[PDB]
C-alpha cells in the first residue's frame, strides 16, 4: 500500500504515528517500531506524532514503557487530536521534546471502562480501576509537573486544552512555529 | 383463568422473571389480598430464575409490609432474587416442593456497564451495596452470619429442598398430599 | 373454548415446550382442580417436546403434591421433561395413545454457558445432579435401577406406546374406543 | 365467528401447518365434541400442509381414540402429515373437494440435526421410524401394502381427489352440492 | 364491526392474499351461511391479489360446493388466484365494479424451491398440472377453450371489468347505483 | 370507540395507508351505512398519504356504488390515492379544511419489480393504464382534460385547500365553525 | 503489510510478539517463529514480547512447549498487558530472563470457558476443567515459585498485579529500568 | 504477510503445521505441501505440528492419504491441541515418529455431522456415518495398536488425554523432552 | 500468499487441484490451469487431485471439456472426498489415470438445483433438468463403463463409496498403495 509505503519512509527518518485508537494492534506496532529504530541508532531521537482520540490504557502503557525504556529520546508530537491515552503518550515523551503543533487539541480525562459480571469480579475490577486510576494520574502528575490532586480534579470529566493550555499545563514544552 | 382463580384464593405466582413488570403484578397483588384481608395468608408459589435487584426488593419490601403472612412455596426453582423472596416469607410458613431447587448467589450485572471510573466506582460500590444488602437480607432471614451467605453466595449454591431447609432459606419440605 | 371445556371436566394440556411460563399455567391448572374436588381424576394429555428441568420439577412437584390422582396420557410425543411428567402420573393412570412417542434422555444445557471453570464446576455438579435427580424421578416412577434409567437415557432412547409400557413410563396403552 | 358457529355443529378446521399448537387445538376440540355426543359424526375440513409427525400421531391417535366418527374433507390440499390425517378419517366418511390436491411422502427433518454419528444413528431409527410408522398408518387406511407406500412416499407423489380416491386416502371425491 | 354486519346479510370478503389463514375464513363463513340458508345468494366481494394455488382450490371448491349461489363482485383488483375465484362464481352473478382490474396469469413458485432433480421433477409436473387445472377451471368458467386460457395468462393479462367482462370472468360490469 | 361512535353517525376516516386492509375497511363501512340508509350522506374525513391504485379503486367504485351520497373532507393530507378519493366525493360534498394539502400524482411503483422484458412491458403498460385510468377518474371529477391532468400529475402537484378547489378536487375550503 | 514488516525485521533481531489474544492462529504463529529462530541459532535468546489479554490454554500450551522445547531461552517481556494465558506464557519465560515492564499489568485468573450439550458431556468437560485448571496452576506453582494452593486462592477470580506485584509473586524476575 | 513467510522459512525445513480446524481448504493446503516436499526429498521426513481442535473427516482423510502415500515419514507434533481429526492426523504419523509436546492436549470422540432431507436421505447419511465411524475407529485402531471396541467405547465421548495419557493409549510414540 | 505459492510450485510440477466446492471461479481457474499445462507441454500428465464437495454442473462441465480436449493426460486424483461434480471430474479422467487415494470418498447422486417462476419458467427448467441429469447419467455411464440404468437407479439419491468401491463401480482404475 502507498500509505504503508510512506509511513515506512518516515520509519527510515524515525517518525511513527500514533495516528488512531490505541488499541493493542496498534500499540505492538508502535512498541515494535521503538524497538526497531532503537536496534538501529540508540541516540537519535524517535519522533512520534499523535494523532489519536485515545483508547486502552494497557496498550498506552504499553508504548509508554516502550517509549521510557527505549535509549533515544521520543519526541512526541501533538497533531490535530491528542485525547486520552494519546494525550497521556503526548505527555510521556522526553522532557523539553513534548510538541503540539498549534491547533492540535489536548483531551484530559479519567479512564474509561466497563464493570460486568458477578459482584465479587466487579469489586475487583473497582480496585483495578482505582489503581489505573491513580497510576494514570500520578504518571500525568509526573509528566506535567503538576500535583496528582490537581490531575484528579481536572480529568474527572472530559478537559480540553488547546496548544497554549497544553503547554502550561504541562503536556507538552513547546509549539511548533516554524 | 386459574390464576384469577388462585388469587380469590389468596395464592399469587412468582412464576416469571423478577423484573418490575413482574414486581408490580406482585406488588398490586399483595397490597389487594392486604386490602380483601389482612388475616388470612398469601400465599407465593415462586418457580422464578429470579432477576433484578430492585424488583427483588420491591417484592421484598412489599411481601413485609403487607400485614397478611405470606407462604413461600419454591415449585421447581428460586434462583437469585427468587431464593431471597423464597426466603423472605413468613417464619414457619416458607415451603419448598421436594424436587425444587434454590439457587443463592451474589448479585451480578447483566452485561457491561460502560462509564468513566468515577461512574464505574458509584456502579461497583452500589453492587456491592446490592450484595452487602442480600446477604443481610438472607441473614435475617435464614438465620445464618451475612458473613456466612457471603461464603456460601460467592458463587452458584443450589440446594435442594431439604438442603434450603437446613440452610434456612424454607421451613419445611412441603410433602405430598396426595391422597393415593 | 375448548381448554376451558376440557379444564371444567378436569383435563389439561401439557401441550407446548415445558418452560416456567408453561410450568406456571399447569401449575394452576393443577391446584385450582385440587381445589375444586380433590377426589376426582385430573387428566394430564401430554403432547410436549419437554423442556427446563426446574420447570419440569415445578409440574412434577405439583401433579404428586395436589390431592388428586393425575391421570397422564400421552398423544404424540412425551419427550424429555414431557417423558418424566408422563411417568409421573397417578400409578394405573398413566396412558398413552398407541402411536404416541416417548424420548427418555438425560438433561442437557440449551446453548453454551460461560464462564469461569469454579463456575462451570457448578453447573456440571448441577445439571449431573439435574441427571440424577431425573434418572431417580424416572427410577420411582417406572419401578426400573436408577443406574438402568443412565444407561437407557445416555443418549436418545424413543420408546414407542408399547414401549413405554414395557419401560414403565406409561401404565397402559390406550386402546381406541371408537364405537364403529 | 364462524368458527366457533361450524364448531358447535362439530365441524373442525385442519386449516394451519399440523404443530404442536394447532394438533391440541385439534386434540381439544376432538375430546370436547366426543364429550358433547360422542354418537355424531365430526366433521375435520383439512387444508393443511402437514407438517410434525408428532403432532400428527397426536391427532391421528386423537382421531381414532374419540367415539364419534371423523369425517375427513380435504380442501385444497392435504400434504405430509395432513394427507395421513385424511386417511385417517373414518372409513367411507373420508371425502376432498374435486379439486383438493393430496400429497404423499416419506418424513423428513427441517434443517440439520447435529450431533454425534451415535445421536445421529438414533436420530435416523427414529425418521426412519417415523418413516414406518406413517407407511404402516397409510397401509391400514388406504388398504395398500406398506411397502407400496413406501414406493409411492418415496419422493411426493400428489394426488387429485380422484387420485386420492383410487389410492385409498379417501372414499368419495365429494361432489358439489350447489342448487343451481 | 361493519365485517360482522355484512356477515349476516350473506357477503363475505376476499380481501386479503389467499393464503391458508384466508381460505380457512372464506370456507368457515361460506358453510355456516349455507347452513344458515341454502337459498339465499352468497355475496363474495373480492379485493385480492391472489395467493396460493392450494387455498385458490379450497376457496373454489368450497364455493362450487356450498348450495347458495355466490355473488362474486370484484372490487379493485382480482389477480392470480382471485381472478380465478372471481370467474368461479355462480354464472350471471359475477361482477366487477367498472375500475376493477382482473389480473389472470399462470401459476408461480414464490422463491426457488431446491432439490434433486428428481424432486424438481415432480415439482414441475405439480405446478404444470397447477397450471392446467387452473386453466381447466377458467375454461368452464369464462367459457373459452383451456388452450385459449393457456396463451392469455402465459404472461400478466390484466382485464379491465369490460375486458373481464368479454373474457367470461365476470357476467356484468356492475352498474354504480348511486342516487345522486 | 369514538370510531364506532362517528361510525353510526355515518363519519368514515380513510386515516391510514390505502392498502386493501384498508380498503377492506372503507368498503365494508360503506356498504353497512348503504344498508343502513341509502339516502343519508356518508362522511368521509381523509386524512391519507393514498397508496395502492387497487385499493384506491376498490374505495373509488364503492364510493361510487353506494346509494348513498360521500362527503369527502380532507384533513391534514389528501395525497396520491387520498386525493384522488377526496375527489372521488359526490360533487358539492367535497370539503378540505383550510390547512389541508392534496397532493396529485402520477402512479408509480414501490421498489422495483423485477422480470423479463415481456414481463416489464406488460407491467408498464399496466402502470400507463393506471396512469390514464387516475387522469381519467380525476378528468371526471375535477371537471378538468385528462391531458391537463397528466401534465400537472407528472411530479409531485402538492395543493392547498383553496388550491384544490380550483383544481375542482374539493368543492368548498370547509370554513371553521367554530362558535367563539 | 509495514506492521508485517517491522515484526519481520524483530524477527531478525530474535524479538516475537504475543500482541493479542492467544488463539490458535497466533500461537501457530509464534510456535513457527520459536522454531524457525531455534533453527536459526540455537544460543540466542528469543525476546517474546506480551501484550496479551490472554486466549485458549491449549493455544497458550502450544507456545509454552514451544518455548521451553526450543534450545535456546526465551526472554519474556510484559508490556502493558500480561493477562490470562499471556501472564501465563509470561510467566513461562526463561528463569532470570522474565521481565515486565514497569507499568505493565498482570492478570492471573482461572480459565475462563464453556460447558454445552448433555450432562455426560459436560461431566466430561468438567473432568477436563478440573484437569486444565490443575496444570494452568501446577505450571503457575512453577513459573512462580510458589505453592499452588495460593495460585488456586488467587486465580479463583481476576488478581491483576503491577510490575513490582508480579516480581514479588513471582511471573516476573527482573523489571526493566533503563 | 509475516506469518504465510514465517510458514514459508519452515517449510523449507520440511516442517508444516495443522495449525487450525481442518477442513478442506487448510487439508489442500497441507496435502499440496505434503506433495511438495516429497517432490523435493523423498527421504527427509517431513514434520507436520498439529494445534488443531479437529475438523472434516473427508479434509484429513485427504491429508492421512497423504500422508501415507508420501515416500518420507511424517512426524507429527501434538502441539497443544490434537482433537478429533487433529488427534486423528496426530496419530496418522509415522510410527515412531508420532510425538506429542508435553502439555499438549489430544482430544479423541466419535465423529460429529448433521442429519438432513427426507428419510430416505437420512437413512443412507446413517448408513455413511456408519461406514465414516468404523473407518475412523479402525484406523485409530491401526494407530493406537489398541482394539477398535476399546476405540469405540473411548471415543463415544469426548475422551481427552494428556501427552502421557496418550503416549501410553498410543495416539503418539514418544513426549519431546528437550 | 503461501498457500497460492504451494499450488503454484505443484503447478509447476503439472499438479492441478479441484480442492473445493466447484463453482465458476475456481472452475475457470481450473480450466485456465489445465490449458496452460497444455500449452507447456502436450505430453506430461495433469495431475488433477480432486478434494471437493461438488458444485454446479456447468462448471464442472467446463472442467470435464478442458480435460478433456487437453492434448494431455489428465490423471484424476481422489483425495478425501470426491462428491457429486468432484465426482464426475474424478471420474473424467484419462482412463487408467484416475486413481483413489485409500481413504477417499465418492459420492455420486443426482444432480440438484432449484425451480422458480412461473409454470412455463419451470417447465423449462425441468426439460433442462431433464436433459443434465441425462448427460450427467451418460457420461458417469461412460466413465465408469456401467448402463446409464445402473448409473439412474443408483444415483437416485446420495450413493457413498469408499476407494474400493469406486474402483469395483468405475469411477478410478487404481488405489494408490505406495
Ligand atoms: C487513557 C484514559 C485515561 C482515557 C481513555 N482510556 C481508557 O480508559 C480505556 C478506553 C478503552 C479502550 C479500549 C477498550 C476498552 C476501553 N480503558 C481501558 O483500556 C481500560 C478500562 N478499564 C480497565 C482497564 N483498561 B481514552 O481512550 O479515552
Ligand atoms: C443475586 C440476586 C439478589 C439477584 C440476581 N441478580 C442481580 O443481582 C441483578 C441481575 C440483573 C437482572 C436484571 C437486569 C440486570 C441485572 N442485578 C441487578 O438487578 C442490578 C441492578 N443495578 C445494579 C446492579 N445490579 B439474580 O437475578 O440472578
Ligand atoms: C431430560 C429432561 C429432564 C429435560 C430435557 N432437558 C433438560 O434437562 C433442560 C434443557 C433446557 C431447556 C430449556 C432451557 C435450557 C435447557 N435442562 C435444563 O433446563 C437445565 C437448566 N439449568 C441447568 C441445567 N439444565 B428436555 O428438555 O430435552
Ligand atoms: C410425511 C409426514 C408424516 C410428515 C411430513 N414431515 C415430517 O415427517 C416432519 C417434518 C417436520 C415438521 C416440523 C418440524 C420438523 C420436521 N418430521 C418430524 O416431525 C420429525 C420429528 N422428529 C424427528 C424426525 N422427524 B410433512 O410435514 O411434510
Ligand atoms: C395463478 C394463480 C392460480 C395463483 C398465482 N400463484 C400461484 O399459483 C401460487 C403462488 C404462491 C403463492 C403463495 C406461496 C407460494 C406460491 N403457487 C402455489 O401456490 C404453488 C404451490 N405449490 C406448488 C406450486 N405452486 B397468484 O398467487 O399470483
Ligand atoms: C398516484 C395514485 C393513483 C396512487 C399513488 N401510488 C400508486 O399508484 C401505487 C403505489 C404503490 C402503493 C403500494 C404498493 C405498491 C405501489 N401503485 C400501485 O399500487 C401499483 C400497483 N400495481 C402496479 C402498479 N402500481 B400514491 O400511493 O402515492
Ligand atoms: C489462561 C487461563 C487461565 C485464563 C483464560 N483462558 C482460558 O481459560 C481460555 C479462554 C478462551 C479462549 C478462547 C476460546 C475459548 C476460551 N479457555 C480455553 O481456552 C478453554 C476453556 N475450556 C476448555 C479448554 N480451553 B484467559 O484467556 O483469560
Ligand atoms: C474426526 C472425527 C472423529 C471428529 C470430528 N470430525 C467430524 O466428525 C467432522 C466435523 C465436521 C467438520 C466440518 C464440517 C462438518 C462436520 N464431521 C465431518 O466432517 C462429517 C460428518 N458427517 C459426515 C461426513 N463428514 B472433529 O472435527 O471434532
Ligand atoms: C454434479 C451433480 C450430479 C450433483 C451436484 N451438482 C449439482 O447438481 C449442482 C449443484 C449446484 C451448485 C452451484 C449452484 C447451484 C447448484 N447444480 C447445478 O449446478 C445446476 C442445477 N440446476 C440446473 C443446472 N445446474 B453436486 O454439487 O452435489
Amino acid at each position: 500500500s502507498l500509505t504503508d509505503s510512506v509511513y515506512e519512509r518516515l520509519l527510515s527518518e524515525r517518525i511513527i504515528f500514533l495516528g488512531s485508537e490505541v488499541n493493542d494492534e496498534i500499540a505492538n506496532r508502535l512498541c515494535a517500531q521503538i524497538l526497531l529504530l532503537a536496534a538501529e541508532d540508540a541516540s537519535k531521537d524517535i519522533s512520534l506524532y499523535i494523532n489519536s482520540p485515545g483508547g486502552s490504557i494497557s496498550a498506552g502503557m504499553a508504548i509508554y514503557d516502550t517509549m521510557v525504556l527505549a535509549p533515544c529520546d521520543i519526541a512526541t508530537y501533538a497533531m490535530g487530536m491528542a485525547a486520552s491515552m494519546g494525550e497521556f503518550l503526548l505527555a510521556a515523551g522526553t522532557k523539553g521534546k513534548r510538541y503540539a503543533l498549534p491547533h492540535a487539541r489536548i483531551l484530559m480525562h479519567q479512564p474509561l471502562g466497563g464493570v460486568t459480571g458477578s459482584a465479587a469480579d466487579i469489586a475487583i475490577q473497582a480496585e483495578q480501576f482505582a489503581v489505573i486510576k491513580k497510576e494514570m494520574f500520578r504518571l500525568n502528575a509526573e509528566f506535567t509537573g503538576q500535583p496528582i490532586e490537581r490531575i484528579e480534579a481536572d480529568s474527572d470529566r472530559d478537559r480540553w486544552f488547546t496548544a497554549a493550555e497544553a503547554l502550561e499545563y504541562g503536556f507538552v514544552d513547546h509549539i511548533i512555529t516554524r | 383463568n386459574p390464576y384469577n382463580k388462585l388469587f380469590e384464593e389468596r395464592i399469587i405466582f412468582l412464576g416469571v422473571q423478577v423484573d418490575d413488570a413482574s414486581a408490580n403484578d406482585i406488588m398490586a397483588q399483595l397490597l389487594v389480598l392486604e386490602s380483601l384481608d389482612p388475616d388470612r395468608d398469601i400465599t407465593m408459589y415462586i418457580n422464578s430464575p429470579g432477576g433484578g435487584f430492585t424488583s427483588l426488593m420491591a417484592i421484598y419490601d412489599t411481601m413485609q409490609y403487607v400485614r397478611a403472612d405470606i407462604q413461600t412455596v419454591c415449585l421447581g426453582q428460586a434462583a437469585s432474587a427468587a431464593a431471597v423472596l423464597l426466603a423472605a416469607g413468613t417464619p414457619g410458613k416458607r415451603m419448598a416442593l421436594p424436587n425444587a431447587r434454590v439457587l443463592i448467589h451474589q448479585p451480578s450485572l447483566s452485561g457491561v456497564i460502560q462509564g468513566q471510573f468515577s461512574d464505574l466506582e458509584i456502579q461497583a460500590a452500589e453492587i456491592e451495596r446490592m450484595r452487602t444488602l442480600m446477604e443481610t437480607t438472607l441473614a435475617r432471614h435464614t438465620g445464618k452470619d451475612a458473613g456466612v451467605i457471603r461464603k456460601d453466595t460467592d458463587r452458584d449454591k443450589i440446594l435442594t429442598a431439604e438442603e434450603a431447609k437446613d440452610y434456612g432459606i424454607i421451613d419445611t419440605v412441603l410433602e405430598y398430599r396426595k391422597l393415593s
